[PDB]
Formats: C-alpha cells, sequence, structure tokens
C-alpha cells in the first residue's frame, strides 16, 4: 500500500529527491495538509496537485562534441564529449561508437646481398627497396623501414687476402673497383624517413669474396635478435626482407675457415655496426633461426632471383611462417607477400575507464562485428581497417556527491581517441532558488519558506 | 724403372725441318715437366725449352724462340721436338730430360738423339795403305788413310779384326762436307813384312766393302 | 654397457690450444699403445697460432704429454723464375691426425700457400699439408698434393678447372692397412672436394726439406667436374675405408660430402680408382648427412656395414614443428654384387641441438659377445648441454635402437665433448677395447676402460 | 674451358 | 743469364783420391744447382739435386756443397767408374744454364810420342792427290803441338788433326796429322817433314823423308 516516497521523513524537497529517482514533490499551496508532498507523480496528479508545481528531475545524457566517424585529424571514437546529469541513485545510459581508421604499424628490414654476384642484380635490390618503402607508406602511414648488408666472413678461403691491396680492393685483379668485403652491416635503423632510406639504398655499390654460397644467414640472425639496433616496434607486424642470387652458407661450413665455434644466438653488432663475431662465430643453423624468428615474433621472407627459388622455397618449408618471393627487374611478386601479409593483421577494441569517481560504477553491453549485443563486455576483436563497432554505457551514481561536478574518460586501449564524460549531480530542487529568507508564515525561530512548507 | 727412350739417328738438309720424340716408359709422360737440351762437342750444354705434357704450357729459352716446338701427346706418352730451318748449328745431340722429385730439377735423361745437318751427297771413301819410309828399329808403324767419305759412320779393323792390340783410329774428322778417318798398327819388326798385314774398311751407305793389304815400297 | 665411468684417466692440453679436437692410438714398434692428440690452436714458439700434436703414454693417472716437434718456420724458394712461399700461421696442425704402423700424421689443413711470378701471384690460399713423423727414428716428412705453381690468370683463361689452392687436403684422413694415406680435401676443385693418396713410403722416400714443389709418382688425386649438384659439396670433408665389392684385394674408400646437391649431402662408397660404387643421399637439407662417416661389421656376418652422421638433422614433432637433434643412419651391406639399400636403422638424438651423430667410432666388440659395437657422440647432448657419447652394441638384427651404456661429459660447458673419438684398442691390455673422448673446449681428453 | 673441370662456381 | 762458371775444365787425378769440382754462378742461386756426370760414349744421369741431395742409386762417395753462388761437387775415393764429364746446371732461373764442365782424367807418367812419317800411297798419287800422314803415338800428357814443312818452310792450310781419347791400356794419347796437297805441288818438292813439340823434351822429335829416294 505505502510507497518509500511517503513513508521516510521527507521535511524537504531535497530530502525527498534523495530518497528514490521514482519520487516527485509537491509545491503547491493550495493542496490540502491530509496528502503527503514526496509521492510518487502519479499519486500527486491523482490527489489534485497542480502539474507546474510538482518537481521530478529527469536524468538526461546530452551530447556536446559529435564529430562523425572518419573515412578515407583523424576521429576514431564517436560522440568525443557527453554531459550526463544524474538525480540520487539514479542511472543513464548512452551510446559509443569506436572505428579503426588509423593504418596498422609495420616495420620492414631489408637485406641486401652486396657481394660481386649481385652487380647485375644491384638495380633490381634498389629497385625493391625503394619500391617497398614507397608502395608499403601508400599502403600504411605506419611504416617502419631499415636496411642492412650482407656479404660473407671476411677470413680466407671465403675472402681474397692477397696481394695486401686486394684488402681493401676485392676487385684489384681485375683492373677495377669494389668495396672492402664485410660480414654484416646494419646501415639504417627502422625509420619512417622514406625518401632518405630511398637514398641510401641507392648509393650501396657491390663487394666481392670468392665461394658462391654467402653469408646471409648470420645477417639474418643478427637482422632477428639485435632489438635495440634494428628497432623492431613491440606492437609491430615486423618482416625481414632477404634478397640474394645464391646459395646460402649453413651450420658447420664455417670449418673450412677454421670456425668451430657453434652460433649463439646473441646479439654482437655494437658500437661500429658490423657483426663482431663474423670471424669467430659458426653459421646459424636452421632451428635455431627458427627459434629467434619465433621469439622475436619476425616474419622471414626470401626475395630471391629464379635460379635459387627452388632452393629457397625448400628452406623456407624447414622454417615454419616463412615464405619466398621471386627478386627480379619487377617489384610485384614481394610486393604482393608483403600486401598479402598486411591483410591478415587483426584488431581489437578494449575500452578502459580513466578518473572514475568513487561514486560512479559502469557497465558495459558490446555490439561487435557480428551484430550482437554481447551484455557485461567492452571488447571486440577481429577487426580489419575501417571497421566499426558500438557500446552502450550505463553510469550509475551512488547516492549524492557533495563534489556535484565530476568528470571521467573513456578510451580504446592503444587509440589516442577517447569519450570524455562530464557528470553532473542535480541534487537540489528548483523551488530552492526561490527560498525567500524571511519566514512569514512560521514565525516561531524557524525561518526560510521554500516549496511550500516550513521547518 | 724410369726410362726416357728418344727417336734415332736424323741426317736431315740444311733449311728442312726434323721432328725427334721420346716416349715414357715405367711411368707416364704428364706425370712431370720435361725439358729438351742440346750438346755440342765446342758450345757444350744449351737448354732448349720445356713443357707440361698435362696441359701443353711450354717456356723456350729465347736463343730458340721461332726455331724449336716442343709438344707432348699423351696418348702415345710421348714428348716431341720440332727444329725449323735447319742450319749447320743445329747439329748436335738432343737429350729429353726429367726431374726425379724436385720439381724443377733435371735428373733423368734420355739416350740422346743425333741430328747431322747436311747437303753431301753419299760417298764412298777412298782407301790408301801407308807403309813407311824406306833404316828399321824394333817395332815398326803402318797405317790406313779413309779419305772422303759421306755419311758417317765407317769401320775399320785390320786383319779382320784378329789384329786388335797396338792400334789407334782416329775419330773421323769433316773437311768440305765429306768426312776423313785414319788408323795406326804398330808391331814388332819381325812380324812385318814378314807376315801380312791388311786394312778392312768397311762404309755401309755405299754399300762398300774395301781391303788393302801394305806392302813395302819398292825402288 | 662395460665401460667404466667413474675411474676415468684425464690428459691435458695447454690453455686455448684446443687438444683433443682430434686424436688416434698409436702402437710402437715394441707393441706399446699410446694416445696422439692434436691441439690444432697451440701457439709455436714465437706466440702465434700453429697448432701442434702430443704423444700421450699411457698411465691411469694421465695427465701433461711431450709434444711431438714438428717444423712451424716458414719457407721461401726463388726457383724457376718463381717465388715459392708456405705459411703455417693459424694452419691447424693436428686438426687431424692418424696412426699407421710406426707413423704419425698430422695434417694442418689452413696451412697457406701462394707462388709469385713478377707482379703476378697463384694467389695465397689454404691448400693444406700434413706432417709426417716417426717417432721411434726421428724422421719427418711432408706431404702437400694441392701446391701448385700455377698462375691466376690461368685459371681465369681455363674457367677455374682443376683449381686445387683451397683444397684444405688433411681436412679429414685415414690410412688402409697397406700403408696408403688418404687425406680428404673438401675445397678442392673450387669447393667440389677431392682426394688425394699416396703410400706413406713413397712420401717419406720423396720428400726432402726446402725443395716444396715435388712429386711423388705412386699418388692418386680424384677428378673435377662440371656437374652443378657436386658445387659446394665438400666431398671429403669425411673419409673411411673398407671392404664393399667382395674383391679382398682392392680397397674402397667411403667419402662425406655433407653439402652436396644444394645441402641435401651426400656419401659415396668409391673404389680405388675413384670410381663410384654407390651413393647415399641425405634425407633433409642442411641436416649435414656425411658430417661423419664409419666403417665396421655390426651384425657378426663379415661383411662392413656403413654408419653416417647428420648431426643437424630435424625431427619432425607435433603441430608441424621441427626440433634439430641430428641422426645416425646405419647401412648392412648385404649379399653378392647387390647394392647397399635403405637404412636398416635411424637413430635420432633427443636433445634440442645436441648434435647426435657429430662423431662415431667403432669399438670393436666392447663385451666380447661376437659382435662389434659402436659409440655415437652428441656433444651438446644430455639435459644439461654438457656433452654425451651413447654406446650401441652390435646384434644379428644390426644396432640396437636403446643404447646400453650413456657417457655424460665430465667436463664443464662448452668442451665439445664428443666433437672427437676413437675406439677398438686395448690400451691397458686387459683383453677389452677402450674408448678415448676428446673434449677440444676444455683442452682435454678421457679415456675410459671396457671392464669384465 | 667447355665440360672438364670448368665452371662458374665463384661469386659470380 | 745465369752464367755457371766451372773449374777447373780438367784434372788429372789416381784411383783412389778425393777430388772437388766448383761451379760459379754469376749471381746466388741458393741451392738451385744439379750435378750431372757424362761417362764416355754414354748419355747422361744425374748425380745431385738441390745441392745436396743425391739422386736415387747414386753412390754415397758423391756429395755436394756450397752457398750463395758457390757450389762443389766431391768425390771420395775415386773408382775406375768415375773418370768421366761432370757438368753443374742452376735452376734458380729459366732460362736453365750449364757450366762448361770438368773431364777427370787418369794421372800416370809422362812418355814421348813415337813419331811415324808417311808419303802419298802411290794409288793416291795415281789418281791425282797427295796426302802425307804422320802419327804421333803413345804420349802423356795430352797437350801436343805438330808442325809441317816442306823444304824448310813451314806449311799451315790444308793440314787435319785429330785425336784420340784416353787409351783404355795404358793411358797414353795419340794424335794423327794429314798433310793434304795437290799432287802438282807435292812433285815440286823433295824434303817433308813432321816435327812434334811435347813437354818432355826442349827440342822437336822430327821426322823427314825425301820425295823418291830408295
Ligand atoms: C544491455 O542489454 C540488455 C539486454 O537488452 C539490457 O537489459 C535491460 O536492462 C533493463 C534495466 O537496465 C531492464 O529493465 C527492467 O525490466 C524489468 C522487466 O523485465 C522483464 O520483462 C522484459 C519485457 O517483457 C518481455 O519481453 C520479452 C521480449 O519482448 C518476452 O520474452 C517476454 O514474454 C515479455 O513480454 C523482459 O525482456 C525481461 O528480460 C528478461 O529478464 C529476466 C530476468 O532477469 C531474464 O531471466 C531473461 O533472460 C531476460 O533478460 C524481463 O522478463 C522491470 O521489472 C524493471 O523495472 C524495475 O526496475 C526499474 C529500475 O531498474 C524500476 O524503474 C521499476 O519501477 C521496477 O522496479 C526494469 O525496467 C530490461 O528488462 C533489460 N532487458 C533485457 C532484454 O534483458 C541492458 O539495459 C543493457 N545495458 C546497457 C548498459 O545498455
Ligand atoms: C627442392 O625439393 C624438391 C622436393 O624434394 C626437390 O625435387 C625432388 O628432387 C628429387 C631428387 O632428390 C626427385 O627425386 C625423384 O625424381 C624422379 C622421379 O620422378 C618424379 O615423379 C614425381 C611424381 O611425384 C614428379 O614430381 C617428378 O616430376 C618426377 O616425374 C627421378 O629422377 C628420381 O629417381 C630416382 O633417383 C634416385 C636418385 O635421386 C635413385 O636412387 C633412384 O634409383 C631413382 O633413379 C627420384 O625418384 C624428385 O623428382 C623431385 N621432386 C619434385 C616434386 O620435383 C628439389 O630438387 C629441391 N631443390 C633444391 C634446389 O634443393
Ligand atoms: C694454466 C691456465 O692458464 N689455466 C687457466 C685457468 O686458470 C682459468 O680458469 C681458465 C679460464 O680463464 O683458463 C685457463
Ligand atoms: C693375392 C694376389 O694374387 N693379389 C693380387 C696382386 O698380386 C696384384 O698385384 C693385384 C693387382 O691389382 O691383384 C691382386
Ligand atoms: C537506455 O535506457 C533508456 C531509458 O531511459 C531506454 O529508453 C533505452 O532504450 C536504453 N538503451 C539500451 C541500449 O539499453
Ligand atoms: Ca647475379
Ligand atoms: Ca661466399
Ligand atoms: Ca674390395
Ligand atoms: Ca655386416
Ligand atoms: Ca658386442
Ligand atoms: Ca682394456
Ligand atoms: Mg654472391
Amino acid at each position: 500500500g505505502p510507497n518509500i516516497c511517503t513513508t521516510r521523513g521527507v521535511s524537504s524537497c531535497q530530502q525527498c529527491l534523495a530518497v528514490s529517482p521514482m519520487c516527485a514533490w509537491c509545491s503547491d499551496e493550495a493542496l490540502p495538509l491530509g496528502s503527503p508532498r514526496c509521492d510518487l507523480k502519479e499519486n500527486l496528479l491523482k490527489d489534485n496537485c497542480a502539474p507546474e508545481s510538482i518537481e521530478f528531475p529527469v536524468s538526461e545524457a546530452r551530447v556536446l562534441e559529435d564529430r562523425p566517424l572518419s573515412d578515407k585529424q583523424v576521429t576514431q571514437v564517436s560522440p568525443q564529449r557527453i554531459a550526463l546529469r544524474l538525480r540520487p541513485d539514479d542511472s543513464k545510459n548512452f551510446s559509443i561508437q569506436v572505428r579503426q581508421v588509423e593504418d596498422y604499424p609495420v616495420d620492414i628490414y631489408y637485406l641486401m646481398d652486396l657481394s660481386y654476384s649481385m652487380k647485375d642484380d644491384l638495380w633490381s635490390i634498389q629497385n625493391l627497396g625503394t619500391k617497398l618503402a614507397t608502395q608499403m607508406r601508400k599502403l600504411t602511414s605506419n611504416l617502419r623501414i631499415g636496411f642492412g648488408a650482407f656479404v660473407d666472413k671476411p677470413v680466407s678461403p671465403y675472402m681474397y687476402i692477397s696481394p695486401p691491396e686486394a684488402l681493401e680492393n676485392p676487385c684489384y685483379d681485375m683492373k677495377t673497383t669494389c668495396l672492402p668485403m664485410f660480414g654484416y652491416k646494419h646501415v639504417l635503423t627502422l625509420t619512417d624517413q622514406v625518401t632518405r632510406f630511398n637514398e641510401e639504398v641507392k648509393k650501396q655499390s657491390v663487394s666481392r669474396n670468392r665461394d658462391a654460397p654467402e653469408g646471409g644467414f648470420d645477417a639474418i640472425m643478427q637482422a632477428t635478435v639485435c632489438d635495440e639496433k634494428i628497432g623492431w616496434r613491440n606492437d609491430a607486424s615486423h618482416l625481414l626482407v632477404f634478397t640474394t642470387d645464391a646459395k646460402t652458407h649453413i651450420a658447420l661450413d664455417g670449418r673450412l675457415a677454421g670456425i668451430v665455434q657453434p652460433n649463439d644466438g646473441q646479439c654482437h653488432v655494437g658500437s661500429d655496426n658490423h657483426y663482431s663475431a663474423s670471424t669467430t662465430m659458426d653459421y646459424p643453423s636452421l632451428g635455431l633461426m627458427t627459434e629467434k624468428l619465433s621469439q622475436k615474433n619476425i616474419n622471414l621472407i626470401f626475395a630471391v632471383t629464379e635460379n635459387v627459388v627452388n632452393l629457397y622455397q625448400n628452406y623456407s618449408e624447414l622454417i615454419p611462417g616463412t615464405t619466398v618471393g621471386v627478386l627480379s627487374m619487377d617489384s610485384s611478386n614481394v610486393l604482393q607477400l608483403i600486401v598479402d601479409a598486411y591483410g591478415k593483421i587483426r584488431s581489437k577494441v578494449e575500452l578502459e575507464v580513466r578518473d572514475l569517481p568513487e561514486e560512479l560504477s559502469l557497465s558495459f553491453n558490446a555490439t561487435c562485428l557480428n551484430n550482437e549485443v554481447i551484455p557485461g563486455l567492452k571488447s571486440c576483436m577481429g577487426l580489419k581497417i575501417g571497421d566499426t563497432v558500438s557500446f552502450s554505457i550505463e553510469a550509475k551514481v551512488r547516492g549524492c556527491p557533495q563534489e556535484k561536478e565530476k568528470s571521467f574518460t573513456i578510451k580504446p586501449v592503444g587509440f589516442k581517441d577517447s569519450l570524455i564524460v562530464q557528470v553532473t549531480f542535480d541534487c537540489d530542487c528548483a523551488c530552492q532558488a526561490q527560498a525567500e529568507p524571511n519566514s512569514h508564515r512560521c514565525n516561531n525561530g524557524n525561518g526560510t519558506f521554500e516549496c511550500g512548507v516550513c521547518r | 724403372e724410369v726410362q726416357l727412350q728418344q727417336s734415332g739417328a736424323e741426317l736431315v738438309k740444311p733449311g728442312a725441318s726434323v721432328k725427334l720424340s721420346c716416349t715414357a716408359s715405367g711411368f707416364n709422360i704428364k706425370d712431370t715437366y720435361v725439358h729438351w737440351v742440346k750438346q755440342r762437342p765446342e758450345q757444350g750444354l744449351e737448354w732448349i725449352g720445356r713443357i707440361d705434357p698435362a696441359n701443353g704450357y711450354t717456356k723456350y729459352d729465347p736463343k730458340f724462340q721461332g726455331k724449336a716446338t716442343i709438344t707432348a701427346d699423351t696418348s702415345s706418352n710421348t714428348a716431341y721436338l720440332q727444329l725449323s730451318s735447319l742450319t749447320s748449328e743445329d747439329t748436335a745431340v738432343y737429350y729429353c730430360v726429367r726431374p726425379l722429385y724436385d720439381y724443377y730439377a733435371m735428373d733423368y735423361w734420355g739416350q740422346g738423339t743425333s741430328v747431322t745437318v747436311s747437303s753431301a751427297k753419299t760417298t764412298a771413301p777412298s782407301v790408301y795403305p801407308l807403309a813407311p819410309v824406306c833404316t828399321t828399329g824394333s817395332s815398326v808403324t803402318l797405317g790406313c788413310l779413309v779419305k772422303g767419305y759421306f755419311p758417317e759412320p765407317v769401320t775399320l779393323t785390320w786383319n779382320s779384326g784378329s789384329l786388335s792390340s797396338g792400334v789407334h783410329t782416329f775419330p773421323a774428322v769433316l773437311q768440305s762436307d765429306l768426312y776423313t778417318l785414319s788408323s795406326s798398327v804398330t808391331v814388332t819388326s819381325s812380324t812385318w813384312p814378314s807376315q801380312s798385314i791388311t786394312c778392312n774398311v768397311a762404309h755401309p751407305a755405299s754399300s762398300t766393302k774395301v781391303d788393302k793389304k801394305i806392302e813395302p815400297r819398292g825402288p | 654397457l662395460n665401460l667404466d665411468p667413474v675411474q676415468l684417466t684425464f690428459y691435458a692440453g695447454p690453455n686455448g690450444s684446443q687438444f683433443g679436437f682430434s686424436l688416434d692410438f698409436h702402437k710402437d714398434s715394441h707393441g706399446r699403445v699410446a694416445i696422439v692428440v692434436g691441439a690444432p690452436r697451440t701457439l709455436g714458439p714465437s706466440q702465434e697460432e700453429t697448432g701442434g700434436v702430443f704423444l700421450c703414454p699411457w698411465r691411469a693417472e694421465g695427465g701433461q704429454c711431450p709434444s711431438l716437434l714438428f717444423d712451424l718456420r716458414d719457407e721461401t724458394r726463388n726457383v724457376g723464375s718463381q717465388t715459392l712461399q708456405t705459411f703455417k700461421a693459424r694452419q691447424g696442425l693436428g686438426a687431424s691426425v692418424v696412426s699407421w704402423s710406426d707413423v704419425i700424421v698430422a695434417c694442418a689443413p689452413w696451412q697457406h700457400w701462394n707462388v709469385l711470378e713478377k707482379t703476378e701471384e697463384a694467389e695465397k690460399t689454404p691448400v693444406g699439408s700434413c706432417f709426417l713423423a716417426q717417432p721411434e727414428s726421428g724422421r719427418r716428412a711432408e706431404y702437400s698434393p694441392c701446391r701448385g705453381n700455377t698462375l691466376s690468370r690461368i685459371y681465369v683463361e681455363n674457367d677455374f678447372s682443376w683449381d686445387k689452392r683451397y683444397c684444405e687436403a688433411g681436412f679429414s684422413s685415414v690410412v688402409t692397412q697397406a700403408g696408403e694415406l688418404v687425406l680428404g680435401a673438401p675445397g678442392g676443385y673450387y669447393f667440389l672436394g677431392l682426394l688425394a693418396q699416396a703410400p706413406v713410403a713413397d712420401i717419406f722416400s720423396s720428400y726432402r726439406p726446402g725443395i716444396l714443389l715435388w712429386h711423388v709418382s705412386s699418388q692418386s688425386l680424384s677428378f673435377d667436374s662440371s656437374n652443378p649438384e657436386y658445387f659446394d659439396g665438400y666431398w671429403g670433408y669425411s673419409v673411411a675405408v673398407g671392404e664393399f665389392d667382395g674383391d679382398l684385394n682392392t680397397t674402397e674408400y667411403v667419402v662425406g660430402a655433407p653439402t652436396w646437391s644444394w645441402t641435401l649431402g651426400a656419401v659415396e662408397i668409391l673404389d680405388s680408382y675413384y670410381q663410384r660404387l654407390h651413393r647415399l643421399r641425405g634425407e633433409q637439407m642442411a641436416s649435414y648427412f656425411g658430417h661423419s662417416v664409419a666403417v665396421t661389421d655390426v651384425n657378426g656376418d663379415g661383411r662392413h656395414d656403413l654408419l653416417v652422421g647428420a648431426p643437424l638433422y630435424m625431427e619432425s614433432r607435433a603441430d608441424r614443428k621441427l626440433a634439430e637433434v641430428g641422426r645416425v643412419y646405419l647401412f648392412l651391406q648385404p649379399r653378392g654384387p647387390h647394392a647397399l639399400g635403405a637404412p636398416s636403422l635411424l637413430l635420432t638424438g633427443t636433445q634440442l641441438y645436441g648434435r647426435f651423430g657429430s662423431a662415431i667410432a667403432p669399438l670393436g666388440d666392447l663385451d666380447r659377445d661376437g659382435y662389434n659395437d659402436i659409440a655415437v657422440a652428441a656433444p651438446y647432448g644430455g639435459p644439461s648441454g654438457r656433452g654425451q657419447v651413447l654406446v650401441f652394441l652390435g646384434q644379428s638384427e644390426g644396432l640396437r635402437s636403446r643404447p646400453s651404456q650413456v657417457l655424460d661429459s665430465p667436463f664443464p660447458t662448452g668442451s665439445a665433448f664428443g666433437f672427437s673419438l676413437r675406439g677398438a684398442v686395448d690400451i691397458d691390455d686387459n683383453g677389452y677395447p677402450d674408448l678415448i673422448v676428446g673434449a677440444y673446449g676444455a683442452n682435454q681428453v678421457a679415456v675410459y676402460r671396457a671392464q669384465p | 674451358h667447355h665440360l672438364g673441370g670448368a665452371k662458374q662456381a665463384g661469386d659470380v | 743469364d745465369i752464367l755457371m762458371t766451372q773449374s777447373p775444365s780438367s784434372m788429372s787425378v789416381s784411383l783412389g783420391d778425393t777430388v772437388s769440382i766448383t761451379c760459379h754462378a754469376s749471381q746466388g742461386i741458393s741451392s738451385n744447382i744439379g750435378w750431372l756426370q757424362q761417362k764416355p760414349g754414354k748419355s747422361f744421369m744425374g748425380l745431385i739435386y738441390y745441392g745436396t741431395n743425391l739422386v736415387d742409386g747414386v753412390p754415397s762417395r758423391f756429395s755436394g756443397s756450397g752457398s750463395g753462388a758457390d757450389y762443389s761437387l766431391t768425390i771420395s775415393s775415386l773408382d775406375s767408374e768415375d773418370f768421366a764429364d761432370y757438368y753443374c746446371v742452376q735452376y734458380a732461373q729459366l732460362p736453365y744454364t750449364f757450366g762448361g764442365g770438368t773431364k777427370l782424367e787418369i794421372k800416370r807418367a809422362d812418355a814421348a810420342p813415337t813419331v811415324s812419317i808417311f808419303p802419298p800411297s802411290s794409288e793416291q798419287l795415281t789418281s791425282g792427290g797427295a796426302s802425307v800422314v804422320c802419327f804421333l803415338n803413345n804420349f802423356y800428357p795430352k797437350d801436343i803441338n805438330v808442325k809441317w814443312k816442306i823444304d824448310g818452310s813451314e806449311r799451315q792450310n790444308g793440314v787435319l788433326n785429330s785425336w784420340t781419347d784416353q787409351d783404355s791400356k795404358d793411358s797414353t794419347y795419340s794424335m794423327s796429322s794429314t798433310l793434304t796437297l795437290t799432287k802438282d805441288e807435292y812433285e815440286r818438292h823433295n824434303s817433308y817433314t813432321c816435327e812434334a813439340t811435347h813437354k818432355t823434351s826442349t827440342s822437336p822429335i822430327v821426322k823427314s823423308f825425301n820425295r823418291n829416294e830408295c
């Protein structure tokens, strides 16, 4: 029979609102003394309280900033700013949309075979390099690209060691010039400066050694395990593009240079940017390469000339996840592998809350790609670039806080974009503004007359 | 047993060419360098050049560049020396040589091949008995003069070979393209002219055999 | 089954010398067995690395060994308007050692060589060289079949045919019972690989000091090829001898070519003229099938059997994953003129990166039951990775899959325990053949004695 | 320089 | 080219002697020298290679020594088979070059020549030629000189000389000298003389005949 509004003290309008969100207060002075002032809105109208005199705050959610989601500044969350107005112990819901607009981060590190056999292939690896940079930059604005070069272990019999002039110029005996031999050179750290990367790639020239199989696997291992030097990012797709026109040296080959120490799988580049253990440590085995590529989360692509495609296809089957493309005057084959790799990238939208007041609590409903409402969930997975998800958030306040104006943020993990929610707490009635300081009606040490009542 | 077997004596005309051969026995010709060396009585030993029969590469002394050509054929285990534009300076004995162990040494030699360069025609010798002058001691010396033959050799014996002691048969010498040789025999005065002494001279090239009894000179 | 793992004898070399990289037993004319140990990074008398060889007398307590002297001075000879040069620095003397009769043969696979002529040269290259010693007389000889006097330009003009400049002769070695030294030279013919054979008697009788280029007329080298299957095959990386054509008058050679045919790898069985009798192809690329080879009759039928090691073989495992563990292949010789078929047994390593099959040693009959036995080294095997040697006993069926005994390394990490192995000789005269295990990383050698 | 050991087996 | 100067060019020695042959090169040849032997009428056998190493089968009485530009071949205790020619050869440089050789000859007591003179035979004269022959036989040492005189005047052109090698039995030398002239000139003179000069006498041995005197 009796309700909570009528049966709980209610000396004033303010106390009435604090009881429950369903309570209303009548300020009509024509209302008789028998009728309660704090009651359900239905019970007041039914008891002839004037519709204008009824106080019944309704919680609202107004959008303030509603810049639309971007297509192709960048807006990925919509809306951006909301004003929640809450009465005591009440709640209110609101919607948020989140779209993956920004391109996914991809690291490409390019390994150039600069041995003498590559003289006729030099243009092709420069073309490929600059096309990698230029075209993948069109595909993703979050590309970082860098490179290094290799020949082989600078030690006899791989290296020409006579006459003395052959050391600085391996091409001495052909009456021409080329660069000194070297194992692996890190040349350019992963950078977003595409123009610069292209300029350096175009400056590269060949060196020379004696035996056809080369030391690229030393380079692959060091490109994989030298984290800081190469510059791989923690939350980026990592692609290692390896180029050559020949066979490769493998673990246990190094004994022909008197080198028997097994590869340790550790970084040995450092200050001068050369592989320092090139002449003292054996080539890595396929199994060790596999382990480090997996441990560092790097995808190896062999970009090799047609004469050795079958060779590297066959090594590829022994290092799972590795792919083979054809190095030629045409960049398309290898580029397709990278574009295909980019097409397999998926992302998540996981909402996190910041600066949430003690008094407020939130509950979330997620609507992901399946177009079905998963209640209590605040994250979606499996998004591609351009996909959109939506959440419904309900904020509930505990009682009435004295602060009266607070703010919090709702933000997807790894996004710049966020929703700022400004919260206002509406605990007072409008009739309190017309408080009338003088008593007039009470006149027995009470004071003030608000909303049609004494103390 | 390592043995270098050279080809036979050559009699050739000036301006012509000749090709000498050296066949390996007991080894393979490609095993080592093979050299050719020239020997003449007055001028001594001269190195002509060498070949590596495994690959055909040659070296020559400049003095013989463009006259001498060294070749080799591993099929027949034989090395060759060809001399073009034959002159009188090419009359010599020619040897092929190879090392024992040391790549560069000159340890094993063939038997040598004699080359004689000449325009002379085959000519039988004239044979003359040489009896002493008209007092007599305890020994007497007789002689035989073999003049104007070509080519060498001639065989000279006394009493069909029965008189071999006390004989000096001198080496042949060349004068105006033909050869001349002489021989002396010495016996006790009681032997000659009481017993018959005869010079026997054979010259196979002209198919001639001549006997000359040494007769005391008369009044 | 019956090697004693508690009472080991340790012999030690100098720090950094790689003492134990190679080893063999050596029996003097009296019959007393010693141990020859190669130490390819031993410092010479001028503090430059030359390598060296040590001759260890048998002692239960072990310890230090006398160094078998060799000439470590570089040589120069101006002859034939050329300049011949030997270079012994970093030559790796003792990278292989082998004993035959009263002779020790220690090789230096990285000994370098050049020939100069005016402004031209052959190129300074590792032809390798072997040093021969007869300890009971002091006689010394050398053998260096790959040295040449051809200039660089000539190889270029002939498209690099018969290019023996990078042979590394002595990289592997073996001696037949008749006294023919056979050397593997994996850099031969521009990295195809070649074999060089010559009788030990003729090496001694043809060598004189200072000559540098000389002829051993009885020598016999394998042939060059234009077949790309052989390119960079390292034919000669390992070598062994045996009887495989049923004719006891002839001797057959077994040659490992671990990177043959684009790193598939191969082992070949050849006659003494180097005609191929059989080829065994590797199973998996880069596994280094042919790294090690061993010849011994393991099933008691009198016909030699072949064992091949592929120490970087990757075993298949759950969810399409591969694990580098190494593998050894056993080929039993069948009766009559039939070919060696598929393997009779495959032994596969269990420890990741262990390199099982890095060395394989015939043990003779370790337990005297009638069947010969083998030991296989996994130099980085065992749970801790310190190294392991596994003994397999022979039987009628071939070998047992389960090892009879496991020898764990008594040396610290990095020792390469097992990298070199030798058995089949009774060092202490107890009637049972014993085992010697090199640990070059620890500069030591361990001797295990067989007990009743 | 035709087929009997002749090759382009180096870094060419 | 490297000049190889060998010394002596000959020596007269005895069985059981120890002897040395020297070779001087025109520059240093660092032991790149061979020693060679040639027996009379035979080919060559190698004795030493690379300065001191004996060729297989060579007797141990042969030995080599030297360095730089100066070398020696020593034969200890001469055998009868060792009387032969010996040569050095250098192979430091192409062209290889040889020394001039050393002949080992047998030492013996001095012996004067037996000189015999022979006028032209009747058969030769009847055919138009005239040769006067003189034999100087069984002398020692080998050096000798022969002079021809016709009626007191020295006759030089048209003389042909031949020398034997050292005799196997008595180790002496012999010489033949033939003066050939036209029969026409021969019959114009009376006295024909062959004079031999040799170290065994300060005055020459003279043999003569007067034409047609019997
Ligand atoms: C995430 O998504 C959720 C799913 O849409 C949202 O859930 C909704 O949450 C509201 C409050 O936050 C709930 O409001 C309450 O509704 C009560 C009545 O609920 C029953 O009746 C519903 C309608 O009638 C039926 O319709 C369906 C379909 O047409 C028919 O199947 C059926 O035959 C009826 O006709 C019915 O949908 C609802 O759903 C069920 O609830 C059961 C009990 O929990 C479950 O077992 C069942 O699985 C199903 O979910 C119920 O049967 C009502 O009593 C209550 O009023 C009281 O409280 C409010 C204050 O909260 C006071 O003002 C009143 O005075 C009362 O005291 C209240 O209105 C709503 O029911 C939920 N809807 C559903 C479908 O679950 C959620 O909001 C959302 N979250 C965010 C952050 O967005
Ligand atoms: C990369 O890896 C591939 C795949 O492993 C490898 O190609 C294989 O090479 C092997 C040699 O190792 C080939 O072996 C057989 O080839 C044929 C058999 O006929 C074939 O039939 C198959 C049907 O499945 C077809 O795919 C082929 O086109 C072909 O018709 C024969 O030549 C051989 O006969 C036997 O040869 C062995 C010696 O090798 C001998 O012992 C036997 O007695 C026979 O004579 C083999 O049976 C095989 O064909 C190739 N497989 C494929 C699919 O092409 C490449 O060589 C590797 N490349 C590199 C660079 O590493
Ligand atoms: C949010 O709550 C309001 C009540 O004011 C209701 O009308 C609306 O449909 C709700 N939406 C969701 C998604 O719960
Ligand atoms: Ca190329
Ligand atoms: Ca190389
Ligand atoms: Ca046989
Ligand atoms: Ca068997
Ligand atoms: Ca047994
Ligand atoms: Ca024992
Ligand atoms: Mg290359």
